[PDB]
């Protein structure tokens, strides 16, 4: 008894149970190959945390600009405003500065504890953890990297995935931002729903 | 009863029943969608 | 505009060509009542020329001097609906129908008879494999680099 | 502007390149390529009574070797050189910038 | 190394002047190839290295950029002017035969010549200060030439490509373009125009 996404339905061999928020769930079997699991694991944890990050920065400064307390752009018109730098040189920076940190994480996702050392300084290097997990610099606070702790950090990257995920198609559809549809959908929910929208 | 869902397996039958569910989806799709030369919502 | 074409919104010929479509049904609806269901018919029909015509010339068509839409498929983004996007979409389908089929004949190659679960379709092996396909150009890019797409020296 | 000033220095030069410049390059490599051969032996001895090379015409009291063939040779890029030089300077071309 | 994780070739030990462990493609699989790219490695830092100070002094001073210091010979009666006067032999045939039995003359002798140790490090003659003299400052030297020459290699691959992006400028004209605002003169409005 691990969770069962369905009740029903048995869970897969391949999924033991030692991964945090295994619930069963692999019905297309993309990650019946253990190396595909491996990639995968590290593939959701990245888009979860960027998903985490970006409702955050899509939803609260919308939600404290339609109280009243800042006055910060929507998440779709930020990129149309003006800033210090043309938007082109903002690209170029965020381009290098990934192309470097990303195939980094990409040499410990291939071979384990490979990148580890500062190659800048010889010492203040990170401590062996595991794969998606850092330690070191990156864990400042020294929080205790467990179960529960490892299963609700996937599990608000699922709901933050899927929250991306709606707030990208009610944008398309409802023209507003989210808090806006919340707002909509708050005053009249039986008469304010997908079915109205549409 | 087994062996009549055998029958209805065979690639004839499965074919037809396919394609047809097939054919009719196609036209019900040039049916709201008639004509259409492009792909419209960019 | 490119390779000499007019828009379609801007070709007289393709605004011809609607006219003398329409008036040509307009000239087969004189013979029957206002009442008639063939009258219905001829009108729906035009109704449905109209659509298709106002269609045409508001995606951006482009129309040569015999005012019939001409596809660019040059890769030009202003007519990436002629061909690039719908190419697109099926690739997604083709690969889907390929890669559904050969998970099938995959899960079917130890059986004692091989050959009696390909004139004999498996249905419930079949409706449990047809939704893989939904994720095939990422289950065929990990069996690329893992070797598993392939068969080894053929 | 003179044809026998640019036929006289071009030939000069490429007789000087070939004999005392390009001669120990072109004749170690035209050692190591060989006469041409059918069926792994010279064209000569596998029975064709004209393909024997004529050594008589390449003997020179040259202290290195340059005999009739290589001035036939250097003097010919020499002149074709020449006469690119004098047409392309008559024809009066000109690109634009 | 010159990318932490990834494990070097089989043939790069590291002991060559330069061995970071780069051969991505396998190109020198072959110690013949091997041998040879070490060869041609060396002309082209060399080359280099006597281009970009070539390319970017004379901008400094009142001379054009390189592009237009080589431009005379476009036009029919064209006149070389190093340091301002017009030196008599400035004809483009003139040049072009100077350079042709001048350069084929040199660089054949390094063909005709194959040790091939003496290939990429002659000396001799070409050393008179004798910074040869200990084996591990000449190796140490080796080094520095080779980390030199990639930077100058690289430095003309910039301002090529930047000439590309800029028909008829300088790179320093091109460093002065991104000196009046960094944030909004970058190859952005070139990676994006
Ligand atoms: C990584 C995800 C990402 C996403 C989902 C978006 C999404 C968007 N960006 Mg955007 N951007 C993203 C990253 C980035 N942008 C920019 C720079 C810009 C600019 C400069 C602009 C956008 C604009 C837009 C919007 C285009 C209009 C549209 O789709 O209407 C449906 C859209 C909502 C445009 C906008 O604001 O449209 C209203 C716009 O002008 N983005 C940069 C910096 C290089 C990014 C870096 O990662
Ligand atoms: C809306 C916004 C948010 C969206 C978030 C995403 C949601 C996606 C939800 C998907 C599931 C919802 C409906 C599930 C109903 C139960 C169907 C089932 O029993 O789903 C599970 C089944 C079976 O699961 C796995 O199926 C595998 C496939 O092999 C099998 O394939 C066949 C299965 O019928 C045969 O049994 C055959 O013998 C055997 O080879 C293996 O059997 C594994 O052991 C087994 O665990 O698969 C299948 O039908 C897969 C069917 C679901 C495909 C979903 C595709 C969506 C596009
Ligand atoms: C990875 C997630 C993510 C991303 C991509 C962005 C991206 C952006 N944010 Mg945002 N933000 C985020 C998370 C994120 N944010 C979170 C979690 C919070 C706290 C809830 C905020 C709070 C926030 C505020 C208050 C503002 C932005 C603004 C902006 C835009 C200007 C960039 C900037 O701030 O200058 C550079 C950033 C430096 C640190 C320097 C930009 C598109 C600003 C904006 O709207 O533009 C005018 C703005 O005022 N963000
Ligand atoms: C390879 C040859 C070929 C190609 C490329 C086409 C292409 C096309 N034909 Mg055509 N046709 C062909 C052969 C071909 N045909 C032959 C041989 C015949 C004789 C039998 C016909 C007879 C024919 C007729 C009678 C008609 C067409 C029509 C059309 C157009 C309709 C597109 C459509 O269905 O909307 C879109 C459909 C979809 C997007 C379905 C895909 C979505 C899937 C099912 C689900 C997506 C899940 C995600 C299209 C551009 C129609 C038209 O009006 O032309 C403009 C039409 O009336 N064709
Ligand atoms: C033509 C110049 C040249 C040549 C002949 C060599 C040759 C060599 N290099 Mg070197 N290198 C060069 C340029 C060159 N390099 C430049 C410019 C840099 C800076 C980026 C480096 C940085 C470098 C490092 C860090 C290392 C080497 C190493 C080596 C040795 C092993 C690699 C090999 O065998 O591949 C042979 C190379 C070739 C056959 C040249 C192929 C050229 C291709 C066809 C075109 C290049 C495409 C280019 C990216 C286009 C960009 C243009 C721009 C407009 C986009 C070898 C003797 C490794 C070594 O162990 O040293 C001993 C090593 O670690 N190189
Ligand atoms: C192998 C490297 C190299 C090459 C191919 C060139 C090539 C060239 N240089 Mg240059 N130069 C170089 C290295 C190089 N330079 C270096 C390292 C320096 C720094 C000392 C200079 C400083 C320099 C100056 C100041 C000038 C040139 C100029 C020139 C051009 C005409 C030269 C001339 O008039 O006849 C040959 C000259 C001599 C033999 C002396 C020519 C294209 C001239 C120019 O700008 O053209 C208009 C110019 O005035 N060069
Ligand atoms: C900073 C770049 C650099 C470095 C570190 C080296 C290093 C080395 N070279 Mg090399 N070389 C270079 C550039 C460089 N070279 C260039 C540009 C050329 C012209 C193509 C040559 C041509 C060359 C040859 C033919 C030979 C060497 C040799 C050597 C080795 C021993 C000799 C020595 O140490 O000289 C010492 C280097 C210096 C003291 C550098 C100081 C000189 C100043 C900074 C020059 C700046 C002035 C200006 C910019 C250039 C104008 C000079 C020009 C007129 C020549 C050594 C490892 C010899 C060898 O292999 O040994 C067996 C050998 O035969 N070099
Ligand atoms: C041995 C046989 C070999 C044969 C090989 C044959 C090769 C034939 C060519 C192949 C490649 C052709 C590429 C042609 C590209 C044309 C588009 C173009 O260059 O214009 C440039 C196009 C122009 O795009 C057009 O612009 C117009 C306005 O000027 C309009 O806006 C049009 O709508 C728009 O389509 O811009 C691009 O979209 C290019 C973006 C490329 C970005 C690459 C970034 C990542 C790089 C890595
Ligand atoms: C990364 C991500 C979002 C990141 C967003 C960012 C950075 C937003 C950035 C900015 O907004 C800010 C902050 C401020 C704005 O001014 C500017 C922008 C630029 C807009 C979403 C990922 C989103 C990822 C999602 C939604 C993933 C969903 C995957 C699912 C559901 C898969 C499920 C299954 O695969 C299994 C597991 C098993 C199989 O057998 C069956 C199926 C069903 C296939
Ligand atoms: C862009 C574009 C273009 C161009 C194009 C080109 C020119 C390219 C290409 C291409 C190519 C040249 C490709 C390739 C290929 C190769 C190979 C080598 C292959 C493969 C395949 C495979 C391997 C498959 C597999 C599978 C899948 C995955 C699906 C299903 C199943 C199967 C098995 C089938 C044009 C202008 C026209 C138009 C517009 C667009
Ligand atoms: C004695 C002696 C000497 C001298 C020598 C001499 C001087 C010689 C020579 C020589 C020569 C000087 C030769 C030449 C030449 C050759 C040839 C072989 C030729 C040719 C030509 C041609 C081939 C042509 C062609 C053409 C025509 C026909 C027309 C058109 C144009 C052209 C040009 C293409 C010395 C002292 C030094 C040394 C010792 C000995």
């Amino acid at each position: 008894k691990k969770g069962e996404w369905l009740p029903g339905l048995a869970s897969p061999g391949y999924l033991t149970g030692s991964l945090p928020g295994d619930n069963g769930f692999d019905p297309l079997g993309l990650a019946e190959d253990p190396e595909n699991l491996k990639w995968f694991v590290q593939a959701e944890l990245v888009n979860g945390r960027w998903a985490m990050l970006g409702v955050a920065g899509m939803l609260l400064p919308e939600v404290f600009t339609s109280i009243g307390i800042i006055n910060v752009p929507k998440w779709y018109d930020a990129g149309k405003e003006e800033y210090f730098a043309s938007s082109s040189t903002l690209f170029v920076i965020e381009f290098i500065l990934f192309h470097y940190v990303e195939i980094r994480r990409w040499q410990d996702i291939k071979n384990p504890g490979s990148v580890n050392q500062d190659p800048i300084f010889k010492q203040y290097s990170l401590p062996a953890g595991e794969v998606g997990y850092p330690g070191g610099i990156f864990n400042p606070l020294n929080f205790a990297p467990t179960l529960e702790a490892k299963e609700k950090e996937i599990a608000n990257g699922r709901l933050a995935m899927l929250a991306f995920l709606g707030f990208i198609i009610q944008h398309n559809v409802t023209g507003k931002g989210p808090f806006d549809n919340l707002l909509q959908h708050i005053s009249d929910p039986w008469h304010n729903t997908i079915v109205q929208t549409l | 009863m087994r062996d009549l869902k055998t029958y209805l397996s065979v690639a004839p039958v499965a074919s037809t029943l396919w394609f047809a569910a097939l054919a009719g989806l196609l036209i019900e799709i040039n049916r709201f969608f008639p004509d259409a030369l492009t792909f419209p919502f960019f | 505009d490119i390779a000499g074409l007019t828009p379609c919104k801007d070709s007289k010929q393709f605004a011809k060509r609607e006219k003398q479509s329409i008036k040509k049904l307009e000239s087969s609806l004189k013979l029957y009542a206002p009442d008639s269901a063939p009258a219905l018919a001829i009108n729906a029909t035009i109704e449905k020329t109209k659509r298709r015509f106002d269609n045409y010339g508001k995606q951006g068509l482009l129309c040569g001097a015999d005012g019939l839409p001409h596809l660019i498929v040059s890769g030009d983004q202003r007519h990436w609906g002629e061909f690039i996007t719908p190419g697109i979409l099926f690739l997604y389908i083709a690969g889907w129908i390929g890669w559904v089929g050969r998970s099938y004949l995959i899960a079917i190659r130890d059986d004692k008879k091989p050959t009696q679960k390909e004139i004999i379709i498996d249905v419930p092996l079949a409706t449990g494999l047809v939704f893989r396909g939904f994720s095939w150009p990422i289950a065929a890019y990990r069996e690329l680099l893992n070797g598993e797409l392939v068969a080894k020296d053929v | 502007l003179n044809p026998s000033l640019v036929i006289s220095l071009s030939t000069g030069l490429s007789l000087f390149l070939g004999r005392f410049v390009f001669f120990n390059f072109q004749r170690e490599n035209v050692a190591k390529q060989g006469l041409p051969e059918q069926n792994g032996v010279t064209h000569f001895e596998a029975g064709d009574t004209r393909a024997k090379e004529y050594v008589s015409l390449l003997k020179s009291n040259d202290p290195v070797g340059f005999n009739i063939v290589d001035v036939l040779a250097w003097g010919s890029i020499g002149h074709i050189v020449a006469y690119y030089i004098l047409a392309t300077s008559s024809n009066g071309y000109d690109p634009k910038f | 190394d010159w990318m932490p994780g990834q494990p070097r070739p089989s043939y790069l030990d590291g002991s060559a002047p330069g061995d970071f462990g780069f051969d991505p493609l396998r190109l020198g699989e072959v110690p013949e190839n091997l041998e040879r790219f070490k060869e041609s490695e060396l002309i082209h830092c060399r080359w280099a290295m006597l281009a970009v100070p070539g390319i970017l002094v004379p901008e400094a001073l009142g001379l054009g950029n390189w592009v237009k210091a080589q431009e005379w010979a476009a036009l029919p009666g064209g006149q070389a002017t190093y340091l301002g006067n017009p030196v008599p032999w400035g004809t483009l045939p003139t040049i072009l035969v100077i350079e042709f039995l001048s350069i084929a003359f040199v660089e054949h002798q390094r063909s005709m010549e194959k040790d091939p140790e003496k290939k990429k490090y002659p000396g001799g003659a070409f050393d008179p200060l004798g910074y040869s003299k200990d084996p591990k400052k000449f190796h140490e030297y080796k080094i520095k030439e080779v980390k030199n020459g990639r930077l100058a290699l690289l430095a003309f691959v910039g301002i090529c490509v930047q000439q590309s992006a800029y028909p008829g400028t300088g790179p320093l004209e091109n460093l002065a373009t991104h000196l009046a605002d960094p944030w909004h003169n970058t190859i952005g409005n070139v990676l994006i125009p």
